């Protein structure tokens, strides 16, 4: 229990003999603090902005509610972890050891696996044309459960099986018993999801300029193609960028050996950029289009 | 000359002194005669039935004469007969273009009369053998697009189109019976009275008249309105009748005498009157509104006492049933609510 | 020419019609607001209705 | 649930699948409203090899893979107003402008040019309250009677403030460009220009192209991806 805990920590070298007294007298916890109280800030805007119009109801503000609601899971998340962080080498017990990263890893899954769903939904909309836009309800809600499911089964996986309590050889060092496999599986499904959104984004770039310039050759006197290419490496670049620290890091934990790389004891700073951008989705998400803009000054 | 002055000067004096004639009866108001009486109390009035699958704006409804099946007109091409205390539905009747305005049920419950801007009008029949719909009449002759129709007997009917004129035909003959005229504008709808045998009517060149069905002339003229007349009711009794507007100033008239009794208007609105409906004791004025609710207001203390707030869009068709237990509302949202 | 004749059918128009009656409005107001007090006993509209009268009830 | 009942809700269910099965035919046929003047050739566009099938006289024709509808409403002397509001989710207004009446006085009604009040009735039926996003496609109609007037004809009578040159081309893009800068929706609508061509090809490929862009961007808006 607490024995094996103190013993995992001393064969990793993170228990430090914690000697400060109970105050946190953190200046990263207060500004860390701040900084996901703004995400939840922005974001309970975004839900508040969505709910009261009636006339955002499509289903691509339904995807875009779920990514809103994802994201404020996760800055609550964040600073439940962060507000516990103190008493750490001691005062716990696994099991809530356990639950802090399971809800950790659901809640920055969900905001991914949110995006791949937006990116699969506007792909088979762009890919098809109609007159009158729709949309059927079971897609939409096999989606927005399949999602959740997943990242929860994801998040959850670790407090049965792959735990690490009996081997003493196979333990990260940035979080103590955990199997490295399951982090080799996490940064797999992860390299999937990106290549998988880069795809589709591409694609459905490529589908509206061949569709476009090709087709119509009218007089003249293709701001489309330009504001859709500005859209998009907007959003790649911002995803791919904020999201790569985070990747590199545990690219290094997986590889490195115990004792073997002092570089690891800082995963706090790539973990809030990463919650940081997690953060600015709905800067990106309500800034490019006019009528949402439109809608929040009216607000 | 001589004969064109003298005519509009013996026109003026004539209207002078029906102005003088119209003023002199007049001693005191609405207001001032029923000062003393209690005002209704908050009407609270609740959604029963939700009846959907329209697929597109809802432009006229007419209760029947029993109180359990509706008809509605969607741009979509369709004349649904819905069947009220169930939600169920008995016929899809689908029209020929999809363009209609009007609706009218037969006071027998035996045919239905659709019009709208195709200039023509159609009389599809129910009671068959065959169990289907088919068009009996394709009774044509106007110029201007139908405005409103109501039947008039089970082998009667007339129609108001947009050509300044109105007409009473005559089915299973398809002969323009009677015909109407004189106004300068168009006529936007028509009311008939509780035994029939005099209908009044109201265009867009701020007037209301009424007409006989026999000699075919107008008796009257009541002006007063600043804006077009697109809604008009009867009241129960026959002896006066409602009025909307564009600018939402209702107006309540009498057929006794040329008189302007009630001025019903707020300061909150800004939009149109739609449609109009009288209750039996012609007490609970309703309206429709384009600020996308129904406000219905007492007709004594001429005041609101309540709103039927439940659409998205502008609504377009408003009806009291026959007895009395529900009132049907429909909107440009293709929904039909029943408000009870 | 059209015009004498519309105004020679409109001045026949205004005077035929000039030779209606005319009632007090005071008391046609009377008849209306008697006739709205003796037509209101049951008016199921304004007045309440019991649940078990009421069809459009679930 | 007794027999009468249960009967009742078959009908109804047989009535709403067969009103739910009619209703998507419906909603891939695009809506292209049709207007223009008396004498702006509303009558060989629509006899110009293309059309197939009072008040409105719908026509119906189909294209590559689209099937187009086409209302021609201009049987109506009655006030453009009361009836306007019904046809608000088309896809596209057609407007015919007859090139080759810059000089002829209108019909009962001395001067105007018979193009003054066409720019009249462009600049009522473009800046209306319920056409905000559909597009203004215009035809301009006979130019070889109009290129062989203007070249003994002069121009400065409809418009007394043009010192360039008697040529078609000047005077052509002079006449597109006041018929564009009436628009003032710059940012929501967009207004193209072709000239009449004698080929059918090229005035349905025209409109094929222009209703297409216009399904572009209507698909673009509705994804938030604009
Ligand atoms: C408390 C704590 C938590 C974490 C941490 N939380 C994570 C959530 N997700 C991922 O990977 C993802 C993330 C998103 C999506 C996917 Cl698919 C995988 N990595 C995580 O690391 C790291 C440290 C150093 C911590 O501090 C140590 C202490 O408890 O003292």
């Amino acid at each position: 229990n607490y024995d094996i805990i103190v013993r995992h920590y001393n064969y990793t070298g993170k228990l430090n003999i914690s000697a400060d007294k109970e105050n946190s007298i953190k200046l990263t916890s207060v500004v860390f603090i701040l900084i996901c109280c703004f995400i939840i800030l922005e974001n309970i805007f975004v839900l508040l902005t969505i709910w009261k119009t009636k006339k955002f109801h499509r289903p691509m503000y339904y995807f875009i509610g779920n990514l809103a609601l994802s994201d404020l899971l996760a800055g609550v998340a964040y600073t439940a972890n962060l507000l516990l962080s103190g008493a750490t080498t001691y005062k716990l017990t696994p099991a809530q050891w356990f639950l802090r990263e399971g809800s950790m890893f659901v809640a920055l899954s969900a905001s991914v696996f949110s995006l791949l769903a937006i990116a699969i939904e506007r792909y088979i909309t762009m890919l098809k044309m109609k007159l009158h836009n729709g949309s059927n309800n079971f897609r939409l809600f096999l989606l927005i459960s399949a999602c959740w499911v997943i990242s929860l089964i994801l998040g959850g996986l670790p407090i049965m099986g792959w735990n690490c309590i009996s081997a003493l050889s196979s333990c990260s060092t940035v979080l103590p018993l955990y199997h490295k496999h399951y982090i080799l599986f996490c940064t797999t499904v992860f390299t999937l999801l990106l290549l998988s959104i880069v795809i589709l984004y591409c694609r459905i770039y490529s589908l509206v300029r061949t569709r476009s310039r090709r087709l119509t050759f009218r007089k003249n006197i293709s701001e489309k193609s330009l504001a859709l290419l500005k859209t998009v490496i907007i959003v790649l670049s911002v995803f791919i960028a904020c999201w790569a620290p985070l990747f590199i890091l545990l690219l290094l934990d997986v590889g490195c050996k115990v004792k073997t790389c002092d570089i690891l004891f800082r995963a706090e700073y790539f973990l809030v950029l990463a919650v940081l951008n997690s953060g600015t989705n709905p800067i990106i998400y309500t800034l490019t289009n006019k009528e949402m803009r439109r809608a929040f000054i009216r607000i | 000359g001589s004969e064109l002055d003298q005519l509009r000067q013996e026109a003026e004096q004539l209207k002078n002194q029906i102005r003088d004639a119209r003023k002199a009866c007049a001693d005191a108001t609405l207001s001032q005669i029923t000062n003393n009486i209690d005002p209704v109390g908050r009407i609270q009035m609740r959604t029963r039935r939700t009846l959907r699958g329209h697929l597109a704006k809802i432009y006229a409804m007419h209760w029947g004469t029993d109180s359990r099946l509706l008809v509605s007109a969607s741009q979509d091409g369709k004349l649904i007969i819905w069947d009220s205390y169930t939600t169920n539905k008995v016929h899809a009747i689908p029209l020929r273009s999809s363009w209609v305005m009007t609706c009218a049920y037969a006071p027998s419950g035996n045919y239905v009369a659709c019009g709208g801007l195709d200039n023509i009008c159609s009389i599809y029949n129910l009671k068959t053998r065959e169990g289907n719909v088919r068009v009996s009449r394709e009774l044509a002759g106007h110029t201007g697009y139908l405005s409103c129709c109501r039947f008039l007997d089970d082998n009667q009917i007339v129609t108001s189109s947009g050509d300044t004129t109105c007409a009473l035909w005559d089915i299973e003959t398809g002969q323009q019976t009677t015909t109407f005229t004189g106004h300068t504008g168009d006529v936007m709808s028509l009311s008939l009275a509780p035994d029939t045998r005099l209908f009044v009517s109201g265009a867009c060149d701020a007037s209301a008249k009424l007409w006989d069905v026999r000699e075919g002339m107008c008796r009257q003229t009541f002006t007063g309105h600043e804006s077009d007349i697109n809604a008009i009711c009867f009241f129960p009794n026959g002896n006066a009748f409602a009025t909307g507007s564009d600018d939402a100033t209702c107006r309540l008239f009498d057929l006794r005498a040329d008189q302007e009794l009630m001025t019903y208007s707020h300061d909150n609105i800004i939009c149109g009157i739609t449609s109009v409906s009288f209750s039996k004791s012609g007490r609970l004025l309703l309206a429709g509104y384009d600020d996308f609710n129904c406000n219905v207001w007492d007709a004594l203390k001429a005041d609101r006492a309540g709103v039927l707030a439940g659409h998205d869009n502008r609504v377009s068709c408003l009806g009291v049933t026959d007895d009395g237990m529900a009132v049907a509302t429909g909107s440009w949202d293709s929904f039909l609510k029943i408000w009870n | 020419t059209a015009s004498i004749a519309q105004a020679r059918k409109l001045v026949e128009q205004l005077k035929m019609e000039a030779n209606i009656d005319r009632i007090k409005v005071s008391k046609a107001a009377a008849d209306l607001m008697a006739y709205c007090e003796a037509h209101a006993k049951e008016d199921p509209l304004l007045t309440p209705v019991p649940a078990s009268e009421n069809p459009f009830r679930e | 649930l007794s027999a009468e009942d249960k009967a009742a809700v078959e009908r109804s269910k047989m009535i709403d699948r067969n009103l739910r099965e009619d209703g998507e035919k419906a909603a891939r046929e695009v809506k292209l409203l049709l207007l223009g003047a008396g004498e702006s050739g509303k009558s060989t566009i629509v006899k110009q090899m293309k059309i197939i099938h009072t008040g409105i006289v719908e026509t119906h024709f189909t294209f590559k893979d689209l099937h187009f509808k086409m209302f021609d409403v201009g049987g109506q002397r009655s006030e453009r107003k009361k009836w306007i509001h019904c046809f608000e989710g088309v896809t596209a207004i057609i407007f015919c402008v007859a090139l080759s009446d810059y000089d002829l006085v209108l019909a009962e009604d001395e001067e105007m040019n018979r193009m003054h009040e066409s720019m009249k009735l462009f600049d009522s039926i473009c800046n209306n309250k319920w056409f905000t996003d559909t597009s203004i496609i215009l035809f301009l109609n006979k130019k070889d009677l109009f290129e062989e007037k203007i070249k003994k004809s002069p121009l400065t009578i409809c418009y007394p403030e043009y010192a360039g040159s008697n040529t078609y081309e000047e005077a052509a893009a002079y006449i597109q460009c006041q018929f564009e800068d009436l628009n003032k929706r710059k940012d929501t609508k967009e207004i193209y220009t072709h000239f009449t061509c004698a080929t059918d090809t090229k005035n349905v490929q025209f409109v094929f192209d222009a209703v297409t862009d216009v399904i572009i961007k209507n698909n673009l808006k509705d994804c938030g991806l604009f």
